């Protein structure tokens, strides 16, 4: 049989063992870390690992040069010998092509800059730059500097110096021509003004001007043609063999990871460890073992199966999000109506963007792999837009009517004149309807919170978690005495007094050394109420901006207003989007009050495992 | 007051003065938070694209404050 | 002005700072394995050659783009506050530059990185042929280190003296400006920098027969003229009375190397607990000490590995 | 009920100023308080993704003041 | 005020202005105390995860001020 | 009053005076916040010459508040 | 003003309106005074664990500022 | 904007006060927004002579608040 | 219209008060803005000792906002 | 005034508005002062334990101002 080595954590010893036991692997026996010692890699093993890193790196190097890097999930099993022989010709060829290319590009950059001055300068003293009798010194002057330089030279060098200049479109390249042995004096004069000698890089700088000028003119013409070719040969090599490198990269990487695995396991850096045996047949088999609701749930099953604390499933989160999330969309005239269209561009395809190619083949701004992952997300968006179109007629219950309100289904001048969601009675009930769901979520998090300390068997969490839920009851009690006054809520004016005893009476049994801090527990209660209220009311506000964007905001309303309002409407669209996206972050802002405060959830101030925001990114 | 299609009245007018303070102040606080974070978000994406998502989430958060100040204000004036 | 964007840009950068556990790994490695490790880091990202000249250069160039680009990114009241920190790295360039003009030696073999004075300011200064002109070219970025230079240059043209009176006058200039830009975090640190300087001026010039009052400049915390005079006689019993300061750790120590090691570790510590004050200059303050100290340990660990020096000779100097 | 009008009144206008202080001032303190936390939050995620939970809890925390202020304004203005 | 929900006197409107200030301003002060100390707490977690609590105890102290504003408003509008 | 109102007089005028406070304060917070970041932002544009745009978009974000608040005053001051 | 019950004379109203200025301005002052020491105060612990006590005892002193402002307000309000 | 009889009137005053506010307030926000960014940005051209074009496009983004306020102000209080 | 309260009574009174706010605020936002550019500008004259002309013109740019607010108010009350 | 019945005064109500200013501003100011010395005190322990006394003597001084303010308010209003 094949020997196989296993690791896991101490906490899941039994759950890991049961799963492995089932999977294919048989003869599972535990091993403590002292047993794992002395099975650290021999020097030969470390040399294979070093070499596997070179191949990994070496591909990253070749593949980056050649063009773009792409990491596939497709390796190609090969030897040490096979992988290194593959890599050596292409890296060599490509290294060589990129070097030419850099030299070609630097030469162009200098030649493009300095051809016109050197031409001018060479011309001025033509055939007198290679004479020993006369000395030439080139230098650049701006219009501003030219008088100062001339004065300085003239006093220094009398009237037996020659200052000539010729233009080039902007300043003047100037040449001063002086006798041999009058060089020091000539220089000294330039140095006092702050002007210094122009010399180019390499052989050209050192060559007579006439040679330097002829050659620069030649390099500017030649380089762009040769650059084109080198870039072409390099493109072909990527095109044909970018895959070869990518497949070496993946394979090489798998071997590096395997040998690293054995060095870690060997130093007794995994707490629960197993040894077992699999026949050759069993070896694959071990590795082997309404859409809105079902679809995200089947991917979440992978997190059902790995618990980490006294926590329960992270799955209650998704159906709390959905009603509240759909009800941020409530327009029906140029808000939800426009947004319908948006859905199709993410769940179909567009080419009206540049960084985004065709979505149907998985090509977006986001990385090509990430884009294939967020298909599910894009669907979950599509389901949100759809349901929002329905809750846009729910809103139009409170608008449209031919007798209850003073605005028809569609007036014949312009659709929508004045909104009729400005009735006082109508706004309050839609806010109070919304509040009721926030309350349901307060009970559900703290009831699980208690069950958490019961099955994690820390009484200090149980006791604190039970007590805080008493305060909700007081909070609601007190509200009723003010929402109904004494006409209603005189059925909770006496229970409230005792509701207050419950908040503190269980919490004190754990003692606790910050009694004030209970104020902040009451803060969390309050938020679920305010956020659901903001979710309705701020949602409704979204619609009331659309008054002046695709509704009467010109004349008294008339036929012309229909096609006149669209001036302001388009300008209004980007403004509208930004504030309504702000509301859609409320579901997650709500979730995190409870989730990261260990209300039947994994998190509690830090600790591995993602925020649900990132989970839902892909699901 | 009212906000059905007009809000005319000397009495209502008094309510209008009262509410605009609350909008004012709430909007003022939003300005300091949103801008500072938005600049902070542009630095995050530029160094590391592994924090591009955090930068975006932070931007949205101060938007709730300015809407709160509008909503109270609407409420006292004839509701939504 | 303002540190609002700038602090934020640095916070992302504090993510790619080198933690203690890297230098821990690096000591166990040979030079070949060190080089593979180094390349993972951001200093590694400027690397250009396996050998020693190239390691010194990759380190320096990392410091040039991530730390030496900070004063440009702010202006005014922000810029003066950040600038004072940057100025110490500029003084190092200046003292070497002033020395290349004066003793006639080439531009080369000096420290160059951007900070407050750009690369071009140092080239235009180099090429200046009158010390007074040299000085106006330096005065262009604006900073207290000009104003400090300008007064010293009026008294003298002797190299050794300009160096000492510039440094003394410069920390005095720094202190007054810094006190006027407020914040508790900066004030505590400033006090330590001056106290450390005071001790250190006394050590470098030890036993030269000179005045001990010349080694004490205002900004102090617990040190004075008498401790300096005793110290100058060679007595280290003064450091054994020095507690209530974080230099409590210098007690019972009498080696110059252990003493000076001690001051650099103390200054590191103050700055590392200035992140409980990240508002304003506090965070930047912590960021500069850490980039500097980090860069220093990779250079020492690289030297230690290349020449096969003894481990304990460097294991102690790569931790505080 | 709690905080509503439909007709306005002279009495209401003075009531409107008073309720307006609470939401307006609280949100100004929420905005600044967040803003500073928000700057520091760039740093929390950046050092480690094992303090990233902590940064989220800090950000939620200055909201309590504004929520509290909505509540005082509704209560005072809807108790008999 | 103690009596205000949909109508009330001119007089009642005036107590509502004055008392309104006291709470609103406490929220304001809480937020300024929170901004500085909160920002410092983000440094502490970043360095060491385990001493999130120290930051929290120092922070717990300005909450007391918001509660103090509430009580001034409560007593002066009308005693319980 | 406005060209989309047809109610003027003393009555519209109190509302216009009073509601005017809100936009002015929304502009103040927006103002101070846009300016600080924008200055630091010059360095951003300076560095990124191909991603220069990012800096431009972050500036636009505080403006969103001022303009949104004008539109709210427009509804309130004329809806016919 | 009145302590128990809401104000019912214009004079009682006017006093309430003035007295508010003292508890508001104080309330704000307790807030600012806490922040500089409070933010540092974490630092106290950090530097020296033993002298964590020294930071707290300073923070406590601004709490005094609000109670002194309340006492004047509590007495003065009841009668004209 | 204009003064006349047909861009003038008593009727026009009620419009004029509201619309006048719109330029003032937009002006307020613009001055502070524009100042820091413009202070730093002119400075850049002084230092680096390749940022001047960038500085000019950048400068107009805070100018946008006054230009916006101005369009509202002009049209509504135009002729008729 | 003009600023009066006896050449149009109560209707007029509102215009006069509201218009004063546009000018007053125009003046505040400009005033502060001038300071920022002035402060930065010092650096520019020290750095480039012949680019005196650049500092003076940058400074001029906030003055534009007071000439804008102060005239608008003046034209409108100039009708009568 | 008293909370009990034994005061009345038309004059006194006006005195309350004016006096609310003095207490409130003195507590604001005393607090801001207090904080600087308290942050400074953090430094004082750090520098030297023995001269905790120095922090103590300076720190007493802003207290005098609020205390003085409380007595002034009682004399002007509440003496009877």
């Amino acid at each position: 049989m094949e020997k196989l080595v296993l690791a896991g954590p101490k906490g899941r010893a039994k759950e890991l063992l049961q799963s492995l036991q089932q999977a294919g692997v048989v003869h599972l026996e535990t091993l403590r870390p002292e047993a794992l010692s002395a099975y650290q890699l021999s020097p030969e093993e470390r040399a294979e690992l070093r070499r596997w890193e070179a191949v990994s790196a070496g591909a990253e190097h070749t593949l980056s040069l050649l063009g773009l890097e792409a990491e596939p999930a497709r390796p190609f099993p090969e030897g040490l010998e096979a992988a290194e022989k593959a890599l050596s010709p292409i890296q060599a060829h490509a290294e060589g092509l990129t070097r030419q290319k850099q030299e070609l590009e630097e030469e162009l950059a200098l030649a493009q800059a300095y051809l016109e001055p050197l031409e001018r300068l060479a011309a001025l003293a033509h055939g007198l730059d290679k004479s020993p009798f006369l000395r030439v010194i080139p230098f650049l002057l701006t219009e501003k500097e030219l008088p100062l330089v001339e004065e300085a030279l003239r006093k220094a060098l009398e009237d037996r110096y020659l200052l000539a200049h010729e233009a080039y479109a902007g300043g003047v390249p100037a040449l001063v021509v002086v006798h041999r042995k009058e060089v020091d004096q000539a220089k000294a004069a330039l140095s006092r003004a702050g002007v210094a000698e122009l010399r180019l890089p390499g052989a050209l700088g050192e060559l007579p001007l006439s040679e330097a000028a002829r050659r620069l003119k030649e390099r500017a013409e030649a380089a762009p043609r040769e650059l084109s070719e080198v870039r072409q040969h390099l493109a072909k090599l990527a095109r044909e063999s970018a895959s070869t490198l990518q497949s070496l990269w993946t394979r090489a990487q798998d071997e590096v990871a395997r040998l690293k695995a054995l060095e870690e396991l060997a130093s007794g850096r995994f707490g629960f460890a197993l040894l077992g045996y699999v026949p050759v047949k069993a070896k694959p088999k071990v590795e082997e073992a309404n859409p809105p609701w079902v679809k995200p749930f089947e991917l979440l099953v992978s997190f059902l199966n790995t618990p980490k604390y006294g926590t329960f499933d992270p799955t209650p989160v998704v159906p709390i999000f959905f009603p509240f999330w759909f009800g941020m969309i409530v327009g029906d005239i140029g808000y939800a109506l426009l947004f319908y269209l948006v859905g199709r561009w993410l769940s179909g395809y567009v080419k009206r963007n540049e960084p985004l190619v065709i979505d149907l083949f998985a090509l977006k701004l986001k990385p090509p792999v990430l884009a294939k992952l967020v298909y599910i997300l894009n669907w979950m968006v599509f389901w949100t837009v759809v349901w929002g179109l329905i809750y846009g007629e729910f809103f139009g219950t409170f608008l449209e009517h031919l007798g209850v309100f003073g605005t028809p289904e569609h007036p014949g001048l312009i659709p929508i004149l004045i909104h009729r969601i400005d009735t006082a009675k109508t706004a309050n009930l839609l806010i109070l309807l919304s509040v009721a769901f926030g309350v349901v979520m307060v009970f559900a998090g703290l009831i699980l919170r208690a069950y958490l300390g019961l099955k994690h068997r820390h009484m200090a969490h149980f006791w604190e978690g039970v007590g805080y839920l008493g305060g909700l009851l007081g909070i609601l009690a007190l509200a009723a005495s003010y929402l109904g006054n004494l006409q209603a809520g005189w059925l909770s004016a006496l229970m409230y007094l005792g509701f207050g005893v419950f908040l503190l009476s269980v919490v004190m049994s754990s003692i606790w050394l910050m009694i004030p801090e209970i104020f902040t527990q009451a803060g969390h209660i309050l938020s679920h109420i305010r956020i659901y209220a903001v979710g309705a009311a701020g949602g409704i506000l979204a619609g009331l901006l659309t008054d002046v964007g695709f509704a009467m905001a010109e004349r008294l309303g008339l036929i012309g207003v229909l096609l006149g309002i669209v001036v302001a409407g388009v300008l209004h669209l980007l403004i509208l989007l930004l504030t309504t996206l702000g509301h859609m972050l409320q579901p997650i802002r709500l979730i995190w009050v409870e989730f990261f405060t260990k209300f039947g959830f994994y998190e509690e101030n830090g600790r591995p495992y993602r925020p649900f925001k990132s989970v839902r990114e892909t699901q | 007051a009212e906000e059905a299609a007009a809000s005319g009245g000397l009495d209502r007018g008094l309510i209008a003065v009262g509410m605009g303070l609350a909008v004012g102040l709430a909007a003022l606080g939003t300005g300091v938070a949103q801008a500072r974070i938005g600049a902070a978000g542009v630095g995050a994406i530029a160094e590391d694209r592994s924090n591009f998502g955090t930068a975006l989430i932070f931007l949205l958060l101060p938007e709730t404050l300015v809407i709160f100040g509008l909503l109270i204000a609407f409420i006292l004036n004839g509701r939504l | 002005d303002d540190f609002a964007y700038l602090n934020a840009r640095v916070r992302v950068r504090r993510g790619t700072l080198l933690k203690e556990s890297f230098f821990q790994e690096a000591l166990d490695l040979s030079f070949a394995d060190f080089l593979r490790l180094l390349s993972e880091t951001v200093y590694g990202g400027e690397l250009a050659g396996q050998g020693l000249p190239d390691v010194d250069r990759a380190v320096l160039r990392t410091q040039a783009k991530l730390v030496g680009d900070l004063p440009r990114l702010v202006t005014g009241e922000a810029r003066e506050a950040v600038r004072l920190l940057l100025l110490r790295n500029d003084l190092h360039n200046l003292q070497a530059l002033l020395r290349a003009k004066a003793t006639g030696r080439p531009f080369e073999e000096v420290l160059l990185l951007p900070g407050t004075l750009r690369e071009e300011v140092w080239r235009q200064a180099y090429e200046a042929q009158d010390p007074a002109g040299m000085a106006q070219v330096l005065a262009v970025p604006g900073h207290p280190l000009a104003r400090a230079l300008r007064a010293v240059l009026r008294e003298t043209q002797d190299l050794a003296r300009v160096e000492a009176l510039l440094a003394k006058r410069f920390f005095e200039d720094v202190a007054k400006a810094a006190k006027g830009l407020d914040q508790p975090a900066l004030r505590d640190y400033l006090a330590l920098e001056v106290d450390a300087e005071n001790l250190r001026t006394a050590f470098k010039l030890q036993g030269s027969g000179l005045a001990p009052d010349a080694f004490f400049l205002k900004g102090g915390r617990f040190v004075d003229r008498v401790r300096f005079a005793r110290l100058m006689e060679g007595d280290y019993a003064v450091l054994d009375e020095l507690s209530g300061t974080p230099f409590s750790g210098l007690s019972g120590v009498r080696d110059l190397k252990a003493l000076e090691r001690g001051l650099r570790c103390v200054l590191l510590k103050e700055a590392k607990k200035g992140v409980q004050d990240p508002l304003g200059v506090g965070l930047v303050l912590a960021y500069v000490k850490e980039r500097e100290w980090e860069a220093v340990r990779l250079r020492l660990l690289a030297r230690r590995a290349y020449f096969g020096l003894p481990r304990a000779q460097v294991e102690e100097e790569v931790v505080c």
